[PDB]
Protein backbone atom coordinates (compact mmCIF):
# COMPACT_ATOMS: atom_id res chain seq x y z
CA UNK A 1 0.00 0.00 0.00
CA UNK A 2 2.60 2.10 -1.28
CA UNK A 3 0.96 4.22 -3.26
CA UNK A 4 -1.95 4.86 0.07
CA UNK A 5 0.66 5.67 2.25
CA UNK A 6 2.21 8.10 -0.26
CA UNK A 7 -1.42 9.46 -0.09
CA UNK A 8 -1.99 9.29 3.52
CA UNK A 9 1.34 11.48 4.18
CA UNK A 10 0.43 14.12 1.42
CA UNK A 11 -2.00 15.82 3.64
CA UNK A 12 0.65 15.92 6.66
CA UNK A 13 2.08 18.97 7.74
CA UNK A 14 4.08 17.76 10.44
CA UNK A 15 5.20 14.98 12.72
CA UNK A 16 6.74 13.93 15.99
CA UNK A 17 8.77 10.96 15.13
CA UNK A 18 8.61 9.04 19.07
CA UNK A 19 10.67 6.79 20.14
CA UNK A 20 8.34 3.76 20.22
CA UNK A 21 10.77 0.60 20.74
CA UNK A 22 13.99 2.36 20.84
CA UNK A 23 16.82 0.91 22.71
CA UNK A 24 18.21 -2.49 24.70
CA UNK A 25 15.33 -1.08 27.29
CA UNK A 26 12.57 -1.65 24.96
CA UNK A 27 13.69 -5.28 23.49
CA UNK A 28 16.66 -6.77 25.83
CA UNK A 29 15.92 -10.19 24.66
CA UNK A 30 16.35 -9.17 20.49
CA UNK A 31 19.12 -7.16 19.21
CA UNK A 32 19.62 -5.65 15.68
CA UNK A 33 21.68 -7.18 13.14
CA UNK A 34 21.15 -9.10 9.93
CA UNK A 35 22.08 -7.56 6.45
CA UNK A 36 23.19 -4.47 6.35
CA UNK A 37 25.87 -4.58 3.22
CA UNK A 38 23.24 -3.05 1.04
CA UNK A 39 21.59 0.05 2.81
CA UNK A 40 25.51 1.43 3.76
CA UNK A 41 26.14 4.84 5.12
CA UNK A 42 28.86 6.60 4.05
CA UNK A 43 30.48 3.31 2.85
CA UNK A 44 29.67 1.48 6.23
CA UNK A 45 27.37 -1.49 6.16
CA UNK A 46 23.83 -0.04 7.85
CA UNK A 47 20.36 -0.16 8.66
CA UNK A 48 17.39 1.56 7.97
CA UNK A 49 17.09 4.71 10.46
CA UNK A 50 13.05 4.40 11.42
CA UNK A 51 13.33 0.60 11.69
CA UNK A 52 14.98 -2.11 13.80
CA UNK A 53 15.71 -5.10 12.10
CA UNK A 54 15.63 -7.51 14.65
CA UNK A 55 17.61 -10.84 15.06
CA UNK A 56 17.72 -12.71 18.14
CA UNK A 57 20.32 -12.92 20.63
CA UNK A 58 22.51 -15.71 22.20
CA UNK A 59 20.79 -17.85 19.60
CA UNK A 60 17.24 -16.97 20.74
CA UNK A 61 14.63 -14.86 19.19
CA UNK A 62 11.54 -14.78 22.05
CA UNK A 63 8.14 -14.73 20.88
CA UNK A 64 8.42 -10.97 20.51
CA UNK A 65 5.44 -9.25 22.04
CA UNK A 66 4.60 -5.45 22.31
CA UNK A 67 2.41 -2.81 22.34
CA UNK A 68 1.32 1.09 21.73
CA UNK A 69 -1.00 3.03 23.32
CA UNK A 70 -1.81 5.84 21.46
CA UNK A 71 -1.47 8.37 24.34
CA UNK A 72 -1.68 11.30 22.36
CA UNK A 73 -4.47 13.75 20.56
CA UNK A 74 -2.64 12.50 17.04
CA UNK A 75 -2.77 9.68 14.53
CA UNK A 76 0.25 7.38 14.81
CA UNK A 77 2.01 6.00 11.79
CA UNK A 78 3.33 3.17 12.19
CA UNK A 79 5.57 1.01 9.66
CA UNK A 80 7.10 -2.19 10.02
CA UNK A 81 8.47 -4.56 8.09
CA UNK A 82 8.27 -8.27 7.51
CA UNK A 83 11.60 -10.03 6.16
CA UNK A 84 11.29 -12.71 3.24
CA UNK A 85 14.89 -14.61 3.58
CA UNK A 86 16.42 -16.24 -0.11
CA UNK A 87 16.81 -19.37 1.30
CA UNK A 88 15.52 -21.44 4.30
CA UNK A 89 19.16 -21.01 5.66
CA UNK A 90 19.06 -17.72 6.26
CA UNK A 91 15.91 -17.26 8.34
CA UNK A 92 17.22 -20.52 10.91
CA UNK A 93 20.93 -17.89 10.94
CA UNK A 94 18.34 -14.88 12.43
CA UNK A 95 17.00 -17.59 14.55
CA UNK A 96 13.57 -16.73 13.00
CA UNK A 97 11.79 -20.08 12.70
CA UNK A 98 10.43 -22.28 9.94
CA UNK A 99 7.39 -21.15 11.50
CA UNK A 100 7.82 -17.55 11.69
CA UNK A 101 4.88 -14.96 11.34
CA UNK A 102 4.29 -11.36 12.25
CA UNK A 103 0.94 -10.31 13.65
CA UNK A 104 -0.30 -6.85 13.85
CA UNK A 105 -3.71 -6.07 15.48
CA UNK A 106 -5.38 -2.69 16.39
CA UNK A 107 -8.81 -2.36 17.45
CA UNK A 108 -10.00 -1.45 14.25
CA UNK A 109 -7.91 -4.38 12.00
CA UNK A 110 -5.72 -7.57 11.73
CA UNK A 111 -3.72 -9.15 9.93
CA UNK A 112 -1.22 -11.75 9.70
CA UNK A 113 1.36 -11.96 7.42
CA UNK A 114 4.10 -15.34 6.95
CA UNK A 115 7.52 -15.39 5.02
CA UNK A 116 8.03 -16.60 2.01
CA UNK A 117 11.49 -17.60 1.28
CA UNK A 118 12.33 -17.61 -2.25
CA UNK A 119 15.14 -17.09 -4.39
CA UNK A 120 15.13 -14.06 -6.24
CA UNK A 121 17.18 -12.56 -8.83
CA UNK A 122 19.55 -10.72 -7.09
CA UNK A 123 18.69 -6.71 -6.81
CA UNK A 124 21.45 -4.28 -5.20
CA UNK A 125 22.92 -7.33 -4.22
CA UNK A 126 20.04 -9.40 -2.62
CA UNK A 127 18.32 -12.22 -3.13
CA UNK A 128 16.16 -12.18 -0.97
CA UNK A 129 13.48 -9.45 -0.02
CA UNK A 130 11.63 -7.26 3.12
CA UNK A 131 8.14 -5.92 2.67
CA UNK A 132 7.19 -2.89 4.22
CA UNK A 133 3.32 -2.78 5.65
CA UNK A 134 2.06 0.53 8.05
CA UNK A 135 -1.15 1.15 9.56
CA UNK A 136 -2.36 5.02 11.29
CA UNK A 137 -3.27 4.64 14.69
CA UNK A 138 -6.40 6.65 15.96
CA UNK A 139 -6.09 8.28 19.29
CA UNK A 140 -6.93 5.69 22.37
CA UNK A 141 -6.22 3.24 19.62
CA UNK A 142 -3.72 0.58 20.67
CA UNK A 143 -1.49 -1.95 18.53
CA UNK A 144 -0.59 -5.33 20.01
CA UNK A 145 2.33 -6.53 17.60
CA UNK A 146 3.74 -10.09 18.03
CA UNK A 147 6.42 -12.05 16.26
CA UNK A 148 7.90 -15.47 16.01
CA UNK A 149 10.67 -14.23 13.46
CA UNK A 150 11.20 -11.90 10.58
CA UNK A 151 10.34 -8.67 12.14
CA UNK A 152 11.48 -5.21 11.87
CA UNK A 153 10.62 -3.22 14.58
CA UNK A 154 9.38 0.51 14.41
CA UNK A 155 11.39 3.29 15.55
CA UNK A 156 10.74 6.84 15.08
CA UNK A 157 6.85 6.10 14.46
CA UNK A 158 5.43 9.12 14.26
CA UNK A 159 2.47 11.34 15.12
CA UNK A 160 0.42 12.92 12.04
CA UNK A 161 -0.89 16.72 12.14
CA UNK A 162 -2.83 17.31 9.19
CA UNK A 163 -3.64 20.11 6.47
CA UNK A 164 -4.33 20.52 3.50
CA UNK A 165 -3.17 21.76 -0.28
CA UNK A 166 -0.22 20.04 0.17
CA UNK A 167 1.11 17.36 -0.97
CA UNK A 168 4.21 15.34 -2.84
CA UNK A 169 5.83 16.52 -6.60
CA UNK A 170 8.96 15.38 -8.20
CA UNK B 1 -35.03 23.40 -22.83
CA UNK B 2 -33.10 24.46 -20.22
CA UNK B 3 -35.79 21.84 -17.98
CA UNK B 4 -35.24 19.18 -20.71
CA UNK B 5 -31.83 19.71 -20.74
CA UNK B 6 -31.24 18.27 -17.66
CA UNK B 7 -30.60 13.95 -17.10
CA UNK B 8 -33.10 12.93 -13.68
CA UNK B 9 -30.02 11.75 -11.43
CA UNK B 10 -30.91 7.81 -11.04
CA UNK B 11 -27.01 7.55 -10.52
CA UNK B 12 -25.33 6.69 -7.80
CA UNK B 13 -26.50 8.08 -3.93
CA UNK B 14 -23.02 7.36 -2.97
CA UNK B 15 -19.86 5.37 -1.68
CA UNK B 16 -17.83 4.18 0.98
CA UNK B 17 -14.76 3.63 0.87
CA UNK B 18 -12.29 1.90 3.63
CA UNK B 19 -9.23 3.20 5.53
CA UNK B 20 -6.75 1.50 2.59
CA UNK B 21 -8.70 3.24 -0.10
CA UNK B 22 -7.95 6.84 0.47
CA UNK B 23 -7.07 6.81 -3.25
CA UNK B 24 -10.30 5.69 -4.33
CA UNK B 25 -11.97 8.03 -1.60
CA UNK B 26 -9.92 10.68 -3.52
CA UNK B 27 -10.74 9.67 -6.96
CA UNK B 28 -14.32 9.71 -6.18
CA UNK B 29 -14.31 12.31 -4.51
CA UNK B 30 -12.33 14.50 -7.23
CA UNK B 31 -14.97 13.17 -9.38
CA UNK B 32 -17.81 14.30 -7.51
CA UNK B 33 -16.10 17.45 -7.12
CA UNK B 34 -15.27 17.93 -10.89
CA UNK B 35 -18.93 17.04 -12.30
CA UNK B 36 -20.15 19.03 -9.21
CA UNK B 37 -17.83 21.80 -10.21
CA UNK B 38 -18.40 21.48 -13.70
CA UNK B 39 -22.45 21.50 -12.76
CA UNK B 40 -22.18 24.44 -11.05
CA UNK B 41 -20.38 26.57 -13.11
CA UNK B 42 -22.47 24.84 -16.24
CA UNK B 43 -25.70 25.59 -14.28
CA UNK B 44 -24.79 29.19 -13.34
CA UNK B 45 -23.27 30.06 -16.59
CA UNK B 46 -26.45 28.66 -18.26
CA UNK B 47 -28.57 30.57 -16.23
CA UNK B 48 -26.42 33.91 -16.16
CA UNK B 49 -26.05 33.54 -20.26
CA UNK B 50 -30.04 33.02 -20.51
CA UNK B 51 -30.46 35.85 -18.36
CA UNK B 52 -28.63 38.11 -20.14
CA UNK B 53 -29.70 36.81 -23.82
CA UNK B 54 -33.42 36.41 -22.63
CA UNK B 55 -33.64 40.55 -21.39
CA UNK B 56 -31.54 41.08 -24.61
CA UNK C 1 -8.11 -19.77 8.07
CA UNK C 2 -8.55 -18.12 11.63
CA UNK C 3 -5.90 -15.67 12.65
CA UNK C 4 -5.96 -16.06 16.21
CA UNK C 5 -4.79 -13.29 17.96
CA UNK C 6 -5.24 -11.02 21.54
CA UNK C 7 -7.04 -7.35 20.40
CA UNK C 8 -7.22 -4.44 22.34
CA UNK C 9 -10.81 -5.14 23.82
CA UNK C 10 -13.53 -3.69 21.66
CA UNK C 11 -17.43 -3.91 23.10
CA UNK C 12 -15.57 -6.46 25.92
CA UNK C 13 -14.28 -8.78 23.15
CA UNK C 14 -10.98 -9.87 22.36
CA UNK C 15 -11.56 -11.53 19.85
CA UNK C 16 -13.32 -10.90 16.53
CA UNK C 17 -15.64 -12.29 13.94
CA UNK C 18 -15.05 -11.40 10.29
CA UNK C 19 -17.50 -11.23 7.69
CA UNK C 20 -18.18 -12.72 4.53
CA UNK C 21 -20.57 -12.52 1.41
CA UNK C 22 -21.72 -13.68 -1.95
CA UNK C 23 -24.38 -13.16 -4.61
CA UNK C 24 -25.49 -16.49 -6.10
CA UNK C 25 -27.14 -16.54 -9.20
CA UNK C 26 -30.21 -18.22 -9.83
CA UNK C 27 -29.49 -22.32 -10.78
CA UNK C 28 -25.98 -21.92 -8.81
CA UNK C 29 -24.83 -24.23 -5.97
CA UNK C 30 -22.93 -23.42 -2.86
CA UNK C 31 -20.71 -25.75 -1.52
CA UNK C 32 -19.87 -24.94 2.18
CA UNK C 33 -17.43 -26.60 4.30
CA UNK C 34 -16.29 -25.76 7.82
CA UNK C 35 -13.06 -27.44 10.16
CA UNK C 36 -14.63 -24.69 12.51
CA UNK C 37 -15.09 -21.66 12.90
CA UNK C 38 -18.16 -21.54 11.05
CA UNK C 39 -20.74 -18.87 11.95
CA UNK C 40 -23.49 -20.56 9.02
CA UNK C 41 -26.28 -18.82 7.06
CA UNK C 42 -29.77 -18.32 8.10
CA UNK C 43 -31.87 -15.69 6.34
CA UNK C 44 -30.28 -15.62 3.54
CA UNK C 45 -32.48 -13.55 0.75
CA UNK C 46 -33.55 -13.02 -2.26
CA UNK C 47 -32.71 -10.32 -4.44
CA UNK C 48 -35.40 -8.64 -6.27
CA UNK C 49 -33.20 -5.68 -8.24
CA UNK C 50 -34.48 -1.71 -9.32
CA UNK C 51 -33.29 1.54 -9.01
CA UNK C 52 -33.35 5.24 -7.99
CA UNK C 53 -32.89 3.38 -4.24
CA UNK C 54 -29.76 3.33 -2.10
CA UNK C 55 -28.63 3.99 1.37
CA UNK C 56 -28.31 7.56 2.52
CA UNK C 57 -27.41 8.58 6.75
CA UNK D 1 -16.36 -6.57 1.32
CA UNK D 2 -18.34 -4.42 3.38
CA UNK D 3 -18.39 -0.90 0.94
CA UNK D 4 -19.11 -3.34 -1.80
CA UNK D 5 -22.29 -5.05 -0.28
CA UNK D 6 -23.94 -1.28 0.96
CA UNK D 7 -23.49 -0.87 -2.79
CA UNK D 8 -25.08 -4.15 -4.10
CA UNK D 9 -27.56 -3.91 -1.44
CA UNK D 10 -28.43 0.24 -2.89
CA UNK D 11 -30.30 -1.39 -5.85
CA UNK D 12 -32.28 -4.02 -3.83
CA UNK D 13 -35.94 -2.76 -3.61
CA UNK D 14 -37.39 -5.49 -1.60
CA UNK D 15 -35.92 -9.23 -0.57
CA UNK D 16 -37.35 -12.49 0.65
CA UNK D 17 -35.56 -13.69 3.99
CA UNK D 18 -35.08 -18.10 3.29
CA UNK D 19 -34.76 -19.95 6.02
CA UNK D 20 -31.71 -21.99 4.69
CA UNK D 21 -30.49 -24.19 7.28
CA UNK D 22 -32.39 -22.98 10.10
CA UNK D 23 -33.12 -25.78 12.94
CA UNK D 24 -31.54 -28.53 14.63
CA UNK D 25 -32.74 -30.45 11.33
CA UNK D 26 -30.39 -29.25 9.20
CA UNK D 27 -27.88 -29.19 11.69
CA UNK D 28 -28.26 -32.41 13.89
CA UNK D 29 -24.47 -32.60 15.11
CA UNK D 30 -23.32 -29.31 15.56
CA UNK D 31 -25.38 -26.35 17.98
CA UNK D 32 -25.83 -22.74 18.52
CA UNK D 33 -23.91 -21.19 21.48
CA UNK D 34 -20.62 -19.31 21.82
CA UNK D 35 -19.41 -15.80 23.50
CA UNK D 36 -23.43 -14.16 23.32
CA UNK D 37 -22.50 -11.61 26.15
CA UNK D 38 -21.82 -8.67 23.78
CA UNK D 39 -24.65 -9.11 21.43
CA UNK D 40 -27.40 -9.08 24.12
CA UNK D 41 -31.06 -8.46 23.60
CA UNK D 42 -32.48 -6.42 26.22
CA UNK D 43 -30.09 -7.41 28.79
CA UNK D 44 -30.17 -11.22 27.62
CA UNK D 45 -27.28 -12.56 25.91
CA UNK D 46 -27.84 -13.43 22.56
CA UNK D 47 -26.89 -14.12 19.01
CA UNK D 48 -27.28 -12.41 15.22
CA UNK D 49 -30.73 -13.07 13.87
CA UNK D 50 -29.22 -13.94 10.35
CA UNK D 51 -26.33 -16.07 11.75
CA UNK D 52 -26.19 -19.10 13.18
CA UNK D 53 -22.86 -19.20 15.12
CA UNK D 54 -22.13 -22.96 15.52
CA UNK D 55 -19.51 -25.03 18.13
CA UNK D 56 -19.49 -28.31 18.38
CA UNK D 57 -21.89 -30.56 20.43
C1 LIG E 1 13.73 -11.03 28.62
O1 LIG E 1 13.78 -12.47 28.95
C2 LIG E 1 13.64 -12.79 30.39
C3 LIG E 1 13.81 -14.31 30.53
O2 LIG E 1 12.85 -15.06 29.78
C4 LIG E 1 12.25 -12.28 30.90
O3 LIG E 1 12.13 -12.51 32.31
C5 LIG E 1 12.14 -10.74 30.62
O4 LIG E 1 10.85 -10.27 31.07
C6 LIG E 1 12.31 -10.46 29.08
N1 LIG E 1 12.24 -8.98 28.86
C7 LIG E 1 11.13 -8.37 28.39
C8 LIG E 1 11.09 -6.88 28.22
O5 LIG E 1 10.11 -9.00 28.09
C1 LIG F 1 22.26 5.74 -2.43
O1 LIG F 1 22.26 6.13 -3.85
C2 LIG F 1 23.52 5.87 -4.58
C3 LIG F 1 23.33 6.41 -6.00
O2 LIG F 1 24.56 6.52 -6.71
C4 LIG F 1 23.84 4.33 -4.54
O3 LIG F 1 25.08 4.05 -5.19
C5 LIG F 1 23.91 3.87 -3.04
O4 LIG F 1 24.16 2.45 -3.00
C6 LIG F 1 22.56 4.18 -2.32
N1 LIG F 1 22.65 3.82 -0.88
C7 LIG F 1 21.61 3.37 -0.15
C8 LIG F 1 21.80 3.04 1.31
O5 LIG F 1 20.48 3.21 -0.65
C1 LIG G 1 -25.06 -36.52 12.26
O1 LIG G 1 -24.06 -37.53 12.65
C2 LIG G 1 -24.42 -38.94 12.36
C3 LIG G 1 -23.29 -39.81 12.92
O2 LIG G 1 -22.02 -39.53 12.35
C4 LIG G 1 -24.62 -39.11 10.81
O3 LIG G 1 -25.05 -40.44 10.52
C5 LIG G 1 -25.72 -38.09 10.33
O4 LIG G 1 -25.90 -38.23 8.91
C6 LIG G 1 -25.28 -36.62 10.68
N1 LIG G 1 -26.37 -35.69 10.24
C7 LIG G 1 -26.29 -34.97 9.10
C8 LIG G 1 -27.42 -34.07 8.67
O5 LIG G 1 -25.30 -35.01 8.36
C1 LIG H 1 -27.05 -1.34 21.00
O1 LIG H 1 -26.70 0.09 21.13
C2 LIG H 1 -26.56 0.57 22.53
C3 LIG H 1 -26.28 2.07 22.43
O2 LIG H 1 -26.43 2.73 23.69
C4 LIG H 1 -25.42 -0.24 23.24
O3 LIG H 1 -25.29 0.17 24.61
C5 LIG H 1 -25.77 -1.76 23.19
O4 LIG H 1 -24.70 -2.51 23.81
C6 LIG H 1 -25.91 -2.22 21.69
N1 LIG H 1 -26.32 -3.65 21.63
C7 LIG H 1 -25.96 -4.49 20.65
C8 LIG H 1 -26.44 -5.92 20.67
O5 LIG H 1 -25.22 -4.13 19.72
Amino acid sequence: DYEELREQLSSVSSFERFEIFPKESSWPNHTVTGVSASCSHNGKSSFYRNLLWLTGKNGLYPNLSKSYVNNKEKEVLVLWGVHHPPNIGNQRALYHTENAYVSVVSSHYSRRFTPEIAKRPKVRDQEGRINYYWTLLEPGDTIIFEANGNLIAPWYAFALSRGFGSGIIT
Amino acid sequence: SVIEKMNTQFTAVGKEFNKLERRMENLNKKVDDGFLDIWTYNAELLVLLENERTLD
